DNA sequence: ACCGAATGACATGCATGCATACAGGATGTATATACCTGACACGTGCCTGGAGACTAGGGAGTAACCCCCTTGGCGGTTAAAACGCGGGGGACAGC
DNA sequence: CCGTCCCCCGCGTTTTAACCGCCAAGGGGATTACCCCCCAGTCCCCAGGCACGTGCCAGATATATACATCCCGTACGCACGCACATCATTCGAT
């Protein structure tokens, strides 16, 4: 009885929404708390200039999007629509970032 | 009977050999047309750089150096012919 | 110059990076020059593949 | 071969499946509206680095020679290419 | 999963054109020799640029509303099958 959108149509709304805007996507505070954790063993007691914690965010996210875009052809090239883990292993392989 | 656009001088069996070396098992019939495109793109660039040095260096002879360098710019260094 | 057109063509008179990426990605001659960079705060080009559209 | 009565055939009604245009309904989006202000664009020093003039001497552009190695040509074999085809299994489509 | 069919492929002719080997010439790479004009370098001088504040501005940021869009149900068409009566045909006597 209650109205429901069909599956998939809500996504297309976002694809036209998030591709329009230009703010960040990953939650800020955890993403910094990751960079300290991962950087913890390269050196002791590192202090990131807070200008350069976002500078990763605007430089790693413009890399994931450069990935999800690029698998999306491959999942399309395999007659499918959904991306699957088997897709990325290809996608990083042509570039040369895993092999 | 050789007077034609020499791009067909890269004959179809030659194309087949490469794909074998590349590990290709079954080659479609249409690949023989698009490959002559790709190779026509690639040499369009590398010679474009290659002449520029020579035209610069007052040399009317494109030399082995002035193609090792041009390959270096594309991020494909070519060991062996100089350096 | 190309950026200035796009921002005015989005009714905004001051260039902001989202107005600045459109002038390099959409300009085919420059896109081969900034092919590696990733302009900060840049947004991305609006593009949905044809297969992605609904059935109708 | 037609009347006579029964019956398969011819034509249709009936009912339904299906398609579908749409309107309703809701949702969402875009508009034009207010308010607000970090944050732009000069302004104003204020200074050091760009500008003027000066010499000085390599370093590049000249001419002049050479030679080598590229391009040209030119017969021979023979290897690889161009061509046919026979058929199967790899794509393709559908459920 | 079913199953389809065609379209590449081996494999076999036969045309050829790379392949070499050699011959020939000189264009032209490469090198020497000269020299000048040209950039480095110093000294001096100065306005062009950066730092600092400043406000104002419009630029942004939020409102509310009109409008557009999607989706389901709907009904409506419609061609359908089913089903019928009737048009038509057949078996018997005429």
């Amino acid at each position: 009885k209650p109205h429901r959108y069909r599956p998939g149509t809500v996504a297309l709304r976002e694809i036209r929404r998030y591709q329009k805007s230009t703010e960040l996507l990953i939650r800020k505070l955890p993403f910094q708390r990751l960079v300290r954790e991962i950087a913890q063993d390269f050196k002791t007691d590192l202090r990131f200039q807070s200008s350069a914690v976002m500078a990763l965010q605007e430089a790693s996210e413009a890399y994931l999007v450069a990935l999800f875009e690029d698998t999306n052809l491959c999942a399309i090239h395999a007659k499918r629509v959904t991306i699957m883990p088997k897709d990325i292993q290809l996608a990083r392989r042509i570039r040369g970032e895993r092999a | 009977k050789v007077l034609r656009d020499n791009i067909q001088g890269i004959t179809k069996p030659a194309i087949r050999r490469l794909a074998r070396r590349g590990g290709v098992k079954r080659i479609s019939g249409l690949i023989y047309e698009e490959t002559r495109g790709v190779l026509k793109v690639f040499l369009e660039n590398v010679i474009r750089d290659a002449v520029t040095y020579t035209e610069h260096a007052k040399r009317k002879t494109v030399t082995a150096m002035d193609v090792v360098y041009a390959l270096k710019r594309q991020g494909r260094t070519l060991y062996g012919f100089g350096g | 110059e190309l950026a200035g057109n796009a921002a005015r063509d989005n009714k905004k008179t001051r260039i902001i990076p989202r107005h600045l990426q459109l002038a390099v990605r959409n300009d085919e001659e420059l896109n081969k020059l900034l092919g590696r960079v990733t302009i900060a705060q840049g947004g991305v080009l609006p593009n949905i593949q044809s297969v992605l559209l609904p059935k109708c």
